[PDB]
């Protein structure tokens, strides 16, 4: 639908994306990412990383948040490397970040944090290649509080794959998120968005 | 407050005021004793490689155009329009080879040069003197190796000098191993801390580890995992500490190569630098070719900091009393596959980035200490740097600068803070000399 | 799902509710549930305080909002009150609240606030032994405006139980939120969350 | 169901709004509001302004934000303008701002921007006489980040109105807001919610 | 500003210059001269009970750690690192034996001592005068019937003598009713207003509750609900008004029982209320006697409030002259049964905590007024509080104190502020003291 | 700083210090200098036309309220309550009799007076003199062709006067076409940036719009079109600049009545301006009738800026150093059919107001040219203003003022500046007086 060369603002990779799911719209597919998506946020601000971990991410997972540098609309010479990694965990790096959340040492979790999300703007199209695979694209605002006056709001679109795996169990297998701002003002980007 | 005389750092630097992470007055009197006298990390030559290659950086809180000239020299601006103030370029990186401001369009060269004005024929006919508006150039820019500092008093000792004794520490990385790049761009994030937090726990804070960082240690399982929970002590000789006369220090731990990274890096490096130490040992000597492959905790005063090995590099830029921003890049040695090197820079933001496990065991610790600072009943308070004070030397025969020979100890903080006692209280660097000419008997006094 | 023994940062009450969603699940209730929470917030949001009382609010409703002390994660012996109430109201005690927003002497109306309150992860299920209980989890984003300048934002999970009563309308019979920041940043919590 | 007698705080106007999504609600019709919003708001998020005038707005558009006057609760002689227009546009006034948003010289544009929106409180209903008509209501939090460090967040409930036109899609045809901050501290205002 | 000159608070206290509630320069002078000095609450007895209880409370803008010691005393620390100067414990409330810092793991017991150094022998070896390394402890800490408040100076009148003239009024709530306990935790919220707005506004303002709270009062329907609107005059004698020598003071609406509280309470409290009376009468006299069930809105100076019998207990905690934290507690009598404890408690709440319907009554007076004094034709301006100035008494045969036998009035704002004055133009006690030698005269002047 | 002796801006207006935008002692400095003793825009008769209607308004950083009296006269009051300080009025306009404080109940007339207290027989006898106890008033409220302006200063020249020179340009519009109309409410949104950015790029410059611009000219198909991204050449004789002695300044741009505004409105504009044009040609003369349909961009010192034509009238209320609080209104020439009022009014929000896309173009350019002067090397530094320096003209024939006989130039910046430096330098009118005696000689120095 988007031609880029008219819609001058729009990335390949936008107008690539958006083409997958204005095309056949499945409603109950729709729903079931809905559900999906609402159960994995559930785990996530209760904290029952170690649930998260074994019902909601697949074992070939890749999670990835990147930090774009500012560049100009113009550039066109510049060519080092664009971004950086936040996030880039295969489900080993996401089992040691779990495990780190659970440590009885992790002084930074005493007294407990509390976490809220809201999961918006859900989208869902099957791969056409891959019958099994299914994109969600959802967006994140995560609300995290601590120490009594400490307050950090997250904002970010998700482009997810999810493939059922073990026992039927539809499981993230690769998020990818730009995150938006490019100096956090959160402190640090340490959840799981 | 009369910086002239006030004590905020005691003789031998044994403790400081708990203030000086909290006062803005003193703050204001930072920009100008450390931040506009000092050397400044800019970026590195793998950043900007060509001609018309350019980042934006800060220096203490003004921001700089950093730009590669044609004849290969590096030189750096201030990014503000020498018109009516407007900040030249809103990107981080780029090309080019002027920028033009959003305002009035005033064009200035990558020189600095004001090259052209709209309309300046009709308007300013011959009257504007253009070669005296060029933007306003930061006196002094070296390199250390690929390192690009920069410093607005034309006065400093070169950076050479500057880097004093901890130089002969990182030669064996940055000079012997072939040469380092910083992989871009980096992660940035506001602490609510002073930068002098982060600043002093990098330039010789191993005691914090152990105990800091014990869930890390832990769940990552690198190789300095058993020191998690302070369940076990480091030998003897595991390491030692260093400072120098210009404020620079560092923390040495033995073989350290893999520092910080998780167990699917730990034997991939320690081959790799394994196999160079040996080659090195040729070169430079057994003892210099060690410490190539040992990890180094380091801040190059004032607000610079690194862990080599581990590849970590980090800005700690000034806002305010209680705010930083972090800026945090990686580090790889040249000769590395490229496939290492992207993995390395992955794991250096994994656990030192804005998501670093790592990093954020210590967001608390930074916070609260600075934020202590402000509280009335602690602002003259004194905060402890004692440990080991009595035991370092000076001149040793192998290992250079005021040193303590145990991997664990507070010898670098007080050669840092002796260092911002004799800035603070000085107006220039002529003073700073006088206040510093017996820096290394101040600091080993009772030995 | 959840073993509080292994996802350690999991409580008892957290495991607890999560097993009443993700047995099984009932799309069409999970659709009524968002259409009265929808409902609900427009009310609120119009400050139709009385509507919402007669249309939304059963005569047993529990309406609660704690604050819960920071204790340290492994405190044991510390036995005292865990939190506070903010809200811990009757149907009357609701009446009394409405009456003090609709009073023409409440100096702090005029002029008028501005609500707008975003309902997101909406999960609902009948109870297990009252089957005329529904079970419905639901996360709040509520912005509030007056005076200019004067902005707050509120976030919160809301636990609660709906029956049908009068007219076969399904009402709220209890509300339960914990409140997540200890200090509040945003002059008061005087809002229906 | 509201009497504006009673229920003091109540706008007439937004008494009326609200009888018009209580009487018959249609499960499939707030389904398709929320792909048209979702769609919408995808569209906007990666900035293809061509696309969204062309696929989601109509040639007899209205879309309008109004900033409405603090006056006295009690407030019954004043009688002058009660609010500005920040926005009041028909399509070809959106048009010069889509060409402005596009402009190579929109200094304000580079580094590109990144936006996200979040759309909930989804509600549908056709118009009584006209059949072709559908009024949707929703509410909408958009992020804002730009240049590092800035970020603004809006928040609003909009009012739309929206018909199938070319080639039988639904689009556009009025959109209000009444944007509750009066004074904006958000730079500007200079986003289409 | 010079505050040995500055007339801030007009002579008799009939005026305060606005200024007071913005200027930041003066909040910094109030930590020194009005924190650091006096009297503080920092928590009850029914909140530590047990030894090795301990909570964290403010002190002016400082934080610190109250425990209960093994002995049965209570001792109060800094929360603040002898080391590094991290904040040592992160919760509010909790039992133990000690406190471990988790920068450098320094391990402090209950009796502040610093205990434990990891590895004290290998690194400090026996260089550490641990005996000098304790936390900063709170000079005086002292109780008033389980009321425990603290003073950083040492010179300080004893808390019963600071409680002058108000102790009177107290003790039969506080003293005679078996005692009281403090039900936690408190609710916190932040408000844009200066300290001292709240602080007056509850230690002498009566004339305000049938206007700011006259829908409150109209929906509640708690006793007081014929005030709503200002529709009705308070009978002749329906109370009085008192402050004393160091700023305390109160008003007393005779009887008042049930206060607040909304009217499914008012029958049981005036039962209950009654039925102590009549057994008080025999012990502490009919006066006192009723005093006890008579409602008290009484500031101890300089930022704790409360309201005797609505149960309403507060901290005005000061963080800038534009905001404060406000903490509140539910004060409940011993021996009333559990079940109505529980109800009072929730009705505190309901009316003056968090989402207190009365308390949002007077955020916009407290916000408005204090940020006023920051603006700049405001600033000179001056605050009236000369309502009832000359028909004040000092030393009544029957109700002790500086008094105004009426219950709206302006006698406790001008006692509240001739103390503020003497001690902001005062370097320490022994000078406050001088400067309220004639207090008394002071405040009764015309009469 | 002493602001008897630095220079802040340079002998004949030629640069500025950059930390005039950024300096926060200078801003309280300002609050004193400029805000309390000048002209401020309060409002238009069309906004209060009948007895008991009422505005507020800002004055610096103060509030006040504007009411219309029953005779007619307009009078304005600080918003502040005698009695403790709370602000009084809540809405942005209204229409009442008086004003009664919520805090205690206090009743003030639409005149100021305190009309009633509470329960005053009762509580304060006949001891309340309420003839003291009025609204603080501002001293001088004056109307230019019903556009109603304040100063706090009784010492000010009338307003006619202190509009000097500039005066002769706005009264075709202002008087000599029937008169204007302001449309409320106005749009209000915060930007970050100095109130003198927006000031000096309203009152004198055209060199901006071209570049700054160029999106919006290119987008919209106004008459002024052609200058986007500098493309063309304005024309020799396009128009003007002016300045006066009392700092109002502004540009004239011949004939371009319909301004800003977008094609849908240029023909019906361009239609309406040449007819009354040519009806005033028989009044007030060809030149001035011209000076009526031509675009005036004009700053009314210090802070109230407007493009007649256009339609745009700006204040830019002053919150802090680098934050400034905009309103935005529409001005329409009575006699304009209502639906073309309508239209011109959405117009004027369209391009210049909240969402304005002109506006959004000098967002960045206000705001980081304002946050540059905190910066460190930034703070001594010098914005020029020297364009058309010497070619300057005072009284000339035809055209009243200090006159630059071209439409791009920096003259209207040299006289605000001018009169900047002599206020802020200054303790009083007449000491400001004094500093001016030779204002035009120090403009048109080298001609
Ligand atoms: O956490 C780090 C670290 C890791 C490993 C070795 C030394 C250090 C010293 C300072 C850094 O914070
Ligand atoms: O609103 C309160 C109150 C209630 C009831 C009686 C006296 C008072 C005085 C101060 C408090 O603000
Ligand atoms: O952008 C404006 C403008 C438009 C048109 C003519 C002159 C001006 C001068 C200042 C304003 O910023
Ligand atoms: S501010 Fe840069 S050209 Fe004018
Ligand atoms: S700061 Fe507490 S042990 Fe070091
Ligand atoms: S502050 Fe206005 S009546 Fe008391
Ligand atoms: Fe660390
Ligand atoms: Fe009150
Ligand atoms: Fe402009």
């Amino acid at each position: 639908m988007i031609n880029i060369q008219e819609d001058k603002l729009v990335s390949a990779h936008d107008a690539e994306e958006i083409l997958r799911f204005f095309n056949c719209h499945d409603s109950a597919l729709q729903q079931e990412a809905t559900t999906l998506l609402t159960q994995e946020a559930h785990l996530l601000d209760i904290q029952a990383y170690r649930a998260w971990l074994e019902h909601c991410v697949g074992s070939e997972v890749q999670y990835q948040v990147i930090s774009r540098e500012l560049r100009a609309a113009s550039e066109r010479r510049y060519k080092l490397n664009e971004a950086m990694n936040v996030y880039n965990e295969n489900f080993q790096q996401l089992k040691v970040r779990v495990e780190h959340q659970l440590d009885p040492q992790n002084w930074g979790n005493s007294p407990k944090l509390r976490f809220t999300r809201f999961i918006t703007n859900v989208q869902a199209a099957m791969d056409v290649n891959d019958k099994e695979l299914l994109h969600i694209r959802s967006n994140v605002i995560l609300h995290r509080a601590r120490r009594g006056n400490q307050v950090d709001v997250f904002y970010a679109a998700r482009e997810d794959k999810w493939k059922r795996g073990e026992g039927g169990v539809r499981k993230l297998v690769q998020r990818f998120v730009d995150y938006p701002e490019r100096i956090l003002q959160t402190h640090n980007l340490m959840v799981f968005l | 407050m009369n910086y002239n005389n006030k004590i905020l750092v005691s003789e031998s630097g044994l403790s400081q005021k708990h203030l000086i992470h909290g006062d803005e007055e003193l703050f204001q009197h930072e920009l100008k004793t450390i931040f506009a006298r000092n050397w400044l990390f800019l970026t590195h030559d793998s950043l900007i490689p060509a001609p018309g290659d350019y980042v934006t950086a800060k220096m203490g809180i003004d921001e700089v155009i950093v730009s590669r000239q044609n004849d290969g020299s590096i030189r750096a601006f201030l990014n503000v329009c020498r018109h009516r103030g407007k900040t030249l370029v809103s990107v981080e990186a780029g090309n080019a080879k002027g920028f033009v401001c959003s305002y009035h369009g005033w064009g200035f060269g990558s020189n600095g040069e004001l090259q052209s004005v709209p309309f300046e024929k009709d308007l300013y006919g011959e009257s504007l003197n253009k070669k005296c508006l060029g933007l306003k150039e930061v006196a002094r820019v070296e390199s250390f190796h690929g390192f690009i500092y920069g410093c607005f008093d034309q006065e400093a000792p070169p950076l050479m000098d500057y880097l004093g004794d901890a130089a002969w520490y990182l030669e064996p990385m940055f000079k012997h191993s072939g040469g380092l790049e910083l992989v871009g761009p980096p992660g940035k994030v506001v602490i609510k801390a002073n930068w002098k937090a982060p600043a002093e726990n990098f330039v010789g804070d191993a005691y914090h580890v152990g105990w800091t960082h014990a869930s890390s240690l832990r769940s990552g399982e690198s190789i300095f995992s058993s020191l998690a929970g302070n369940a076990a002590l480091p030998p003897e000789g595991a390491g030692l500490q260093m400072t120098s006369k210009y404020g620079s220090g560092m923390g040495v731990l033995w073989d350290g190569y893999s520092g910080v990274h998780s167990a699917d890096l730990v034997p991939e490096l320690m081959a790799f630098g394994g196999a160079k130490q040996e080659r090195l040992n040729k070169e430079i000597g057994d003892v210099r070719a060690r410490i190539y492959r040992s990890h180094l905790n380091c801040t190059v005063f004032p607000n610079n900091s690194m862990l080599t090995c581990s590849g970590v590099f980090k800005v700690w830029n000034p806002i305010d009393a209680n705010t930083t921003e972090v800026w945090t890049y990686a580090i790889v040695e040249k000769d590395m596959p490229e496939d290492l090197k992207r993995r390395l820079a992955d794991s250096v933001q994994r656990t030192f980035g804005p998501a670093g496990f790592w990093e954020s065991d210590d967001n608390d610790n930074m916070e609260t200490a600075s934020q202590n600072g402000k509280k009335y009943q602690s602002r003259d308070s004194d905060l402890l740097s004692n440990l080991g004070f009595g035991e370092d030397v000076y001149g040793d025969a192998v290992y250079p600068g005021v040193v303590g020979k145990s991997a664990i100890g507070e010898t670098s903080y007080r050669g840092f803070y002796r260092a911002y006692q004799a800035h603070v209280s000085s107006s220039n660097w002529a003073e700073f000399e006088h206040a510093s000419s017996t820096w290394h008997t101040e600091l080993t006094k009772t030995t």
